[PDB]
């Protein structure tokens, strides 16, 4: 009681200097944002419907390409991974450094956002992927062209890695709330999408299965929770768009926590809102790398 | 007298905010000319968070 | 025992937080857009770059075109001059950044990169060259432009230029040489004593060859030997898809097979001199 005005005076004086530092940090970054970052992604001559056709046409290096899935569709940029497994992979989602905000609304997730690709060293082409989400209209159109497979890969902060391969993958259109279906699992990451979280059992595990779910963003609730209160939402402000149930065993589009480990008291709404794959690392580990890649199934 | 020891409540708000700001500044690296090189000292926050609960026992 | 609360430090911090959160929200709205890409594609489209120029496009750069018989549109670099001529560029060499030792499919479909600035190396693809140059009843012309290592440029023009279909191995054809100070390397070159060297180094009517699809007039494999795809005879006098040599000068000792495999045009420079830059581009003949 007598020794109480000592540390309690220094704790508040610590916090006020922390607010001054944050105040300065945010302000400095704001000046940097007076002008944008730039790229010069000169376009490969070789094009096709997607990245599989492109590799069949001799496009054998991983980089940005222009694809035109349909003559009715405007040609658009994508990162093609030509090296993983048999190549021909169209990247639809990528995380690697937290350089892009994935806490976005319905329209951004609909249209696509982030950086497809960036220039490497002093090259006149963009051979490195950026962080991005291709866009739900585009993802739906690609998966519905024919049987499509899905490769999800992730890496922790120690350099270990696992994968989740889904031989079958489909995304319905906006009218159908971009409903997801996955099957034919194999891999090392654990079947989070079909089986739910491996640490949960019964009802509680079942309510984490993503297969069959609709897409929701924090301004568009299509999750598993049917209760009429704003407090019960899987996607809250600055939360990722994902195929939420009640709520998730996995969220590739979660918030990028540095170093991997995070806790409830670091999270904006006290939830496990990170780049998560519970079946590998649990709810409170945020991946260092996470990506999603599709390809026509053969 | 004034037993307003709710500085443990402001300490919690600062921890969230530090992390939230760290994430938000980082998300500017893909938008803006320059990205501010910075860190978060969760160790400093928890060392003095270990206190307060210590001096109030 | 002392009695001082102060505590304005606490309330002033809460207010400093609420105002900081406002600043943080404002920074968030400034970090939503992606990096700005300097590379943009123009909106005007047409059958070729001349059609695009005719529709009022004034800027050289990247455009989609769709020849009538093409199943899909494809991207090209268009060169548009101050006189409304729209050249479709199908080959560019500039700095040796792109490997031209490519297979049949790669030469069929195209490789390298397209830039608004025309500063990148590429091969547009034989299928596309065929589609552009065989549009119904539209005579085409080819211009070859060359640059040496001392900044001098030269050209060679070929009238009624056509590239045939894959079924005829993308055969190169033209009616006649239409002039230019680079000379007519497509007519072959009288290199030495052999009375048949000029005949065997001409390029008119030659089918296209790559290492994995040999359609030349040689017992061996010209394209495999010289590391390229080209309309090989036995073997060549103009060879623009050859190996890029810095400084121009190279020799037999430079090469694995002992042959001249550089970027050559025998009527302008010795076959042991390799061009700094080349451009192969096509336009409707009536524009000339």
């Amino acid at each position: 009681i007598p020794t109480n005005l000592r540390v309690l005076r220094s704790i508040l004086e610590n916090l006020r200097s922390k607010i001054q530092k944050l105040e300065s940090d945010v302000s400095a970054q704001m000046e940097y944002c007076r002008t944008p970052c730039t790229v010069s992604c000169n376009i490969p001559v070789v094009s096709g419907k997607e990245c599989e056709e492109i590799i069949r046409k001799g496009g054998e290096t991983s980089e940005m390409y222009l694809i035109q899935p349909d003559s009715s569709v405007k040609p658009y940029r994508v990162y093609c991974d030509m090296n993983t497994e048999n190549g021909g992979w169209t990247v639809i989602q990528n995380r690697q450094d937290g350089s892009v905000d994935f806490g976005r609304k319905w329209d951004p997730y609909k249209q696509g956002f982030g950086n497809v690709a960036t220039n490497t060293d002093g090259k006149n082409y963009c051979g490195l992927p950026g962080e991005y989400w291709l866009g739900n209209d585009k993802i739906s159109q690609l998966t519905r062209m024919g049987p499509t497979e899905l490769l999800i890969e992730m890496e922790d902060w120690k350099g270990d890695k696992v994968k989740a391969h889904y031989g079958g993958f489909t995304v319905q259109n906006e009218a159908n709330k971009y409903q997801i279906s996955v099957n034919k699992y194999r891999g090392t990451a654990g079947n989070a999408l079909m089986d739910g979280a491996s640490q949960l059992m019964g009802e509680n595990r079942t309510m984490t299965i993503h297969n069959g779910m609709f897409f929701s963003t924090y301004d568009r609730d299509n999750d598993g929770w049917l209760t009429s209160d704003p407090r019960k939402q899987c996607s809250k402000e600055d939360g990722g768009g994902w195929w939420y149930n009640r709520c998730h065993a996995a969220n590739p589009n979660g918030r990028y926590y540095w170093g991997g480990q995070y806790t409830w008291d670091m999270a904006k709404h006290g939830t496990d809102d990170g780049v998560v794959w519970m079946n590998w690392k649990g709810s409170w580990y945020s991946m260092r790398k996470m990506s999603m890649k599709i390809r026509p199934f053969f | 007298q004034l037993l307003q020891k709710n500085v443990r409540a402001q300490l919690v708000d600062m921890k969230r905010l530090e992390v939230d700001i760290d994430i938000k500044i980082r998300s500017c690296r893909g938008s803006c000319s320059r990205a501010l090189a910075r860190e978060v000292d969760l160790k400093d926050y928890e060392d003095q968070q270990k206190q307060l609960e210590q001096v109030i026992a | 025992s002392s009695i001082r609360y102060l505590q304005e430090i606490y309330n002033s911090n809460n207010q400093k937080i609420v105002n900081l959160k406002e600043k943080v929200a404002q920074l968030e709205a400034q970090c939503q857009e992606p990096c700005k890409d300097t590379v943009q594609i123009h909106d005007i489209t047409g059958k070729d770059c001349q059609d695009i120029a005719n529709k009022g496009a004034k800027q050289s750069g990247l455009y989609f075109i769709k020849p009538l018989k093409a199943n899909q549109q494809f991207l090209v670099y268009c060169e548009i001059d101050g006189s409304g001529n729209g050249w479709t560029v199908f080959q560019k060499r500039l700095d040796g950044s792109v490997d031209f030792k490519k297979n049949w499919i790669q030469y069929k479909e195209g490789f390298g990169h397209l830039s608004p600035t025309g500063t990148t190396e590429f091969w547009l693809g034989n299928e596309k060259i065929h589609l552009i140059s065989t549009q119904s009843a539209i005579p085409y012309a080819l211009r070859v432009e060359l640059e040496d290592w001392n900044g001098r440029t030269s050209t060679a023009d070929y009238a009624m230029f056509k590239v045939g279909p894959e079924a005829d191995k993308y055969r190169l054809t033209y009616a006649y040489f239409a002039g230019g100070d680079a000379g007519d390397a497509f007519d072959g070159f009288d290199f030495g004593d052999d009375p048949s060297d000029k005949f065997f180094t001409s390029h008119n009517g030659m089918q296209f060859s790559t290492w994995d699809n040999d359609n030349d007039k040689f017992e061996g494999n010209c394209a495999e030997q010289d590391g390229s795809g080209w309309w090989m005879n036995k073997c060549h006098a103009g060879h623009l898809n050859g190996v890029y040599y810095q400084g121009g000068t190279y020799s037999k000792a430079s090469t694995p097979n002992g042959y001249d495999n550089g970027i050559i045009w025998a009527t302008w420079k010795t076959r042991w001199y390799s061009m700094k830059k080349t451009t192969m581009k096509i336009i409707p003949f009536n524009r000339l």
